[PDB]
């Protein structure tokens, strides 16, 4: 009697501590390479975005009136997104993505401001909507008639609820000195917002600059993050675009870049632009960016794992 | 192999033994036979699947991402965040090279080790009653017919019984 | 005769590479958990900041008139603490806590400055203290009469020491750009700090502001790292909040945030907010935020390990 | 065990044995009796207690904090620094979890060795005037009093004035 | 016949998972210490900047002449190097260092800038070249006569190339109102560059300030990355500091700072400020912040791999 | 050593072996002689080479560099840089003493196995011609003279031949 151990003819060649390219009788796989070339929402509440940019959820132009009061659990910006009407810029804006991107969703509620001696109109064909209109969580304070006088105005709302608010505001910066001695008062104009642990103060840039979307003019968008029961405090005197509505985050969601169709058929939370990692192996080799739970990118194509003894051919 | 069984002292294995991952192969009176040894599998087997079990686990750990495809980031920031990244790239790759890498050792050294736990049983059992040659085969000097051959398989042989005759 | 190994009836649960939960001898934790909620500063020297602001000690509020020049291995911070005095902030402030937590404390020397032609007094209720006054190691420069007008005024320093030193230097903004042509002269006002390495030049914005602490006005601070044998040149025309005293580190020194008791009768080195990790092992799951010589923070709660061999009962 | 000794050809242990890691348990003429083996226990318990003294080092590297618990820093660079120090979490919890993991498979492992080290060094110390059975037992072919088992504890035992007789 | 092993009277001490300091037959060190006091560039396309600043090879000072297109693999900062001429700065510096290190190389091309109504020349003493003139890359535009009235002048590029191209431009800062209303019109000066995906602008700062290198003025460059096909615009009306060429990088390179000579006899990929690490271990304890391709920097001085069987002496 | 050869019941080794890593030394009825077995050395030596070129690898990854040793960077964006470069050079640290830690203990145990393997061989070689005193050395039942003494090294020593005489 004899006492021996299997063996195939064609192994499988792996790495050992101490040697390379050993065939052992057989191994698998470490570092996924597989993709999914869409976005495997099933069981999730998701939300395209769209032509809407997540930004724009917040202000409200024509592209997001479907989506300024959301609710998801994955939210999905498209390279066609664009978060503006009125040629213009978010400060500090990818720190905003990066809050609304795990907010869960948004929920509106008015800053309960009313005004006196001014217009609240103040539209633009930029801002195309039912016929030229303006933002839509916004107001554009003007001043009543041509060349007027924006009064010493000020406003002030409190968060009253358990969790922070998210407060928006923009300064518009005309075309010229002239348009804005004219859609507000004359002289230098100041824009003051403070809270308690936030002070800023903002001054619009009025003068030449290019025509995108036909207005020379630019408003850009600034915010802060009011805590429970802390107040905020608007002192300005025209060429102040005011916010209409604060803004709440749901809780819990994620959100990524995709440029892939969503599919509710099959279940991924590995995600990122070209698809979904599926794959329950702890490596993964596709894409480095990929966000949710994941497997760790590596730069190894195969790292590959015996699962049995050393194979030696007859 | 640490043990200097498999891949040792025993040459080759055999490509016929599609049964399992050990077995004995003898050669008795009448014809031989070639049967799997259920035992000394099951326990290689096992460990294994333990490994690639540890191995296939829940990264539960959740990363927002921090970078933006369509509108880059500003450089400075950017640069930075991607130092950090490829750091953690390199890291990684490190970690996932030298596990798969120690893991096989191992993985190999515990075949070995298993073999050799089987020939040694088998040793131990027959006693005084049969040689070891050293390609891995036990002599018996007795006939040791179908019946006593499994006899020592199954472990059963009970070397007494045919002590003196041997 | 026979030999074998010993065994206890209830063996230790451990984690091996093949398996999961297999019963050793003996084992031992690995990840520390306990945690004394208090700052054991046992032969260090301390100096807990209690209401006084970090960065308040360089430059003079009430709370911090007994931290103006202080030694310390360990500095801490409560949350109750303020650096303020005058509504306002410090810009660029984290980093200037990030230096000043390890100064080994601060060390005063004046710049040497002395003026004419207008006051130096400036205070305000704001800044109570003896009866109303201002900061401390500052100067609130004043235009003599009201309404007059302060001079084209330049003022220098040079560090003359082996290690840099800390500047400070604020502006004023008036809640009105009548208290501005008030306090300071009249029209465009202008302060700029140059140095070797250094130079921007900062712009007051007088105008509508809430009022806190009993004022409208901020007074916003700045600061630089003077070089060994470089100097600073401060170019203004009022709104200019001098610095009476520049500072220099003492040397090592850790910073820490708590809300838990100085206890010098035990000692650590891993400080965190609730307490101390006093511990030898190489892991911890108490707070990922612990600063000092700690364990790596981690997410098990236990890692055992195996000090013995397998256990087998009888 | 990748030895085979214990948990393998050595069933179980023995749970009276507090007196070492390994021992002696035989059955004389007279009496029985159990005794502890110190030389092969200390092996053991040396060298794992220089794991956990390589375990418990210094990490004599201070790192200063970073973030704010009371005033929060900039979000932007906020999100950097935490997705930061969770790669960082990441990683050394991987790490924390495969050291302990790994360094318990060895530990084990060597046991087996130090047990089966003894064994091996019985049977050779015996010669041919015993036989192995299997079940890590040595039945002695001569009235081995306890002055004679002991003798062969304390490695004194010399074969040859039992050998004949054997 | 015995059999054996082999040894030796004086073996090398390692460091096992179990014991500290055992001797082995033999073994070899794992950290690098070695250091080559050289820019080992043997093969490489070399260019030391010298005197001249990285950066100063995209706008023009005197010590750049030489560097305004270069090529290379590896380039060099000295610490002796400048990148200007007028006293000024170079505004989010860092990141454009980060940028033409590693462009390969500068190729330069113009901008198709003409003017009218106003001069071109504008030069200093402070930009010494030739006898007192400006930067190189960059051209003055300067009110034609004293207190003159510079135009609204407008001027646009579009990047007609497959890669980027970085595009420059300054901003003056007399020494005071009436330098600013003599080199320039009158009144309020507005620079406001904007593209598809940018879009600031600036406003001259004219006031008292030291005077570095012969000047009280200041001149501070911008800087933006234009996209294939997009266009640039710059509206201003003065103390607009024009870029008279763009740049576009040539491909892969590095950058290093180092304060030690250049030899072409060596090879290297892991350079540091004083010199390169040549090796092939896996772990340096030389420089942290060595750059290339490297062995990863550890703590340790240096950790033995034992290459032999444990030694024991006779 | 987990095999319990080297530095076990072989006390120490040879500084006179200058010629391998193994090898047999005999006292034949003639003379002595002490010769290296290359078999044994080589396998040895080879997967010793091997962890060797393992760890000798070239990281293609190439980090450009984010600080500036001339004209510092702010002061916020350096802290964080520089404590995601420490947090690094913490890791990495610990990775590489724990692999040089981990790699040289396999590395000894290693060799034992090797000189386990090699003691093995001649045992089951000699098959029941030579007895296992415990020393490593097999005394041989028969004089086995320098060609015989060879005869087992070179494995062509037929047991048979001299069986019964033995
Ligand atoms: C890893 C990843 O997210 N892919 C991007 C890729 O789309 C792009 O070509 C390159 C330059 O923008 O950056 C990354 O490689
Ligand atoms: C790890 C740590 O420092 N704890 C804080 C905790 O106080 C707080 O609830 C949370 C949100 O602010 O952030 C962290 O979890
Ligand atoms: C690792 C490195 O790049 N060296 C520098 C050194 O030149 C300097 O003394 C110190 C403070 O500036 O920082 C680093 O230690
Ligand atoms: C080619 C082949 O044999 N495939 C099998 C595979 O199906 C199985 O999952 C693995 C472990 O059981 O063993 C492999 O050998
Ligand atoms: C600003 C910048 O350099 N962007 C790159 C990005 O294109 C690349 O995908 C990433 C790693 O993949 O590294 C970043 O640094
Ligand atoms: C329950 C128990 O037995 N506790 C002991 C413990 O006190 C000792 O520190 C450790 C190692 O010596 O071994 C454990 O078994
Ligand atoms: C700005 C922000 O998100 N703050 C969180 C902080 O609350 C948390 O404690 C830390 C990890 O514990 O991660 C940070 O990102
Ligand atoms: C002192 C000494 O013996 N030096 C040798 C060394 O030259 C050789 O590279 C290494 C591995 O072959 O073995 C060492 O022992
Ligand atoms: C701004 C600052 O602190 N600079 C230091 C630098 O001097 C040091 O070389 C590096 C690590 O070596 O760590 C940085 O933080
Ligand atoms: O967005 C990802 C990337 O995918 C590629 O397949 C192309 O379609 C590109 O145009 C696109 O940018
Ligand atoms: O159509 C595939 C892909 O092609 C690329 O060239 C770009 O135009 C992308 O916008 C587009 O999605
Ligand atoms: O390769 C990924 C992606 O990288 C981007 O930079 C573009 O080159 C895309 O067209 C391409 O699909
Ligand atoms: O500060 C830490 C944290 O500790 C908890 O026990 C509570 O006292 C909280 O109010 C406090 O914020
Ligand atoms: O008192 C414990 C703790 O309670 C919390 O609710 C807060 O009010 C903290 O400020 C306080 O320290
Ligand atoms: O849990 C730690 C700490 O987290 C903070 O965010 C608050 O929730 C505190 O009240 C609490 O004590
Ligand atoms: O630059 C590196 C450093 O090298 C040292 O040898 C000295 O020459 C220093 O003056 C210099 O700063
Ligand atoms: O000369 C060596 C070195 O000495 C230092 O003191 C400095 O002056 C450096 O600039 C110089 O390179
Ligand atoms: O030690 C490296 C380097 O560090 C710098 O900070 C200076 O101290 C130099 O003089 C020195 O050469
Ligand atoms: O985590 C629950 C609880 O933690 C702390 O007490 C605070 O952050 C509370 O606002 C919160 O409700
Ligand atoms: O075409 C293969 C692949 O090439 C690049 O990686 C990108 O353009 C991807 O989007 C594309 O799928
Ligand atoms: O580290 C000591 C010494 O190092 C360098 O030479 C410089 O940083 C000096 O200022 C310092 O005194
Ligand atoms: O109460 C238990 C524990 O809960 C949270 O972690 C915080 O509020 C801590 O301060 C507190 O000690
Ligand atoms: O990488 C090659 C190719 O990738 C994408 O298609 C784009 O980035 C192109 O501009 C580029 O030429
Ligand atoms: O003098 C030894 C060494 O000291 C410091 O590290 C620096 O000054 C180096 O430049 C120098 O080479």
């Amino acid at each position: 009697i004899c006492l021996g151990h299997h063996a195939v003819s064609n192994g499988t060649k792996v790495n050992t501590l101490t040697e390379r390219g050993v065939e052992v009788v057989n191994a698998t796989e470490t570092v996924e390479r597989t993709n999914v070339p869409r976005i495997c929402s099933k069981g999730k509440r998701t939300v395209d975005l769209g032509q809407c940019g997540l930004l724009g959820t917040i202000t409200g132009p024509p592209q997001c009136d479907q989506f300024l009061e959301f609710s998801a659990d994955l939210i999905i910006e498209r390279r066609e997104g664009s978060d503006v009407c009125y040629p213009g810029k978010f400060v500090n804006e990818e720190a905003l993505r990066q809050i609304l991107r795990e907010s869960g969703g948004i929920d509106k509620e008015t800053m309960g401001f009313t005004y006196s001696g001014i217009r609240t109109n103040g539209a633009t064909s930029a801002c195309r909507r039912s016929g030229s209109s303006f933002y839509a969580e916004m107001k554009w304070l003007l001043s009543n008639t041509d060349n007027a006088a924006f009064p010493q105005m000020t406003k002030s709302y409190k968060n009253t609820r358990k969790d922070p608010a998210l407060i928006i505001w923009g300064i518009h910066h005309s075309g010229s000195t002239t348009e804005q001695t004219k859609l507000y008062g004359s002289g230098n104009k100041l824009i003051t917002v403070g809270s308690s642990n936030y002070q800023q103060s903002f001054v619009p840039s009025p003068g030449a600059r290019p025509q995108v979307n036909g207005q020379s003019g630019r408003i850009d968008f600034h915010w802060l993050m009011l805590n429970p029961n802390d107040t905020v405090t608007f002192s300005f005197n025209g060429a102040f675009i005011a916010p209409d509505r604060a803004s709440f985050l749901r809780g819990k969601s994620m959100g990524i870049q995709s440029s892939v169709q969503v599919d509710a058929n099959c279940e991924g939370d590995c995600y990122h632009s070209g698809g979904t990692i599926i794959s329950n192996l702890p490596f993964q080799n596709i894409n480095s960016r990929a966000v949710g739970k994941c497997p760790r990118y590596v730069k190894q194509e195969s790292l590959m794992l015996a699962t049995g003894m050393k194979n030696v051919p007859e | 192999g640490l043990f200097g069984a498999i891949a040792g002292f025993i040459e080759n294995g055999w490509e016929g033994l599609i049964d399992g991952w050990y077995g004995f192969r003898h050669q008795n009176a009448q014809g031989e036979g070639t049967a799997a040894d259920y035992k000394s599998t099951q326990s290689a087997i096992d460990q294994i699947t333990g490994k690639l079990n540890r191995l296939i686990e829940k990264t539960n750990q959740q990363f927002e991402l921090i970078d933006n495809e369509f509108t880059e980031v500003e450089k400075q920031i950017g640069n930075v965040i991607n130092w950090t990244r490829d750091s953690m790239t390199e890291v990684w790759s490190y970690n996932a090279e030298l596990l798969v890498a120690m893991e096989n050792q191992h993985t190999i050294d515990l075949t070995d080790s298993e073999m050799n736990k089987l020939y040694e049983r088998v040793k131990r059992q027959l006693r005084e009653n049969a040689e070891e040659d050293g390609t891995g085969c036990f002599e018996i000097f007795h006939k040791c017919d179908d019946d006593c051959m499994a006899s020592i398989r199954n472990n059963t042989y009970d070397h007494s019984r045919y002590r003196e005759e041997a």
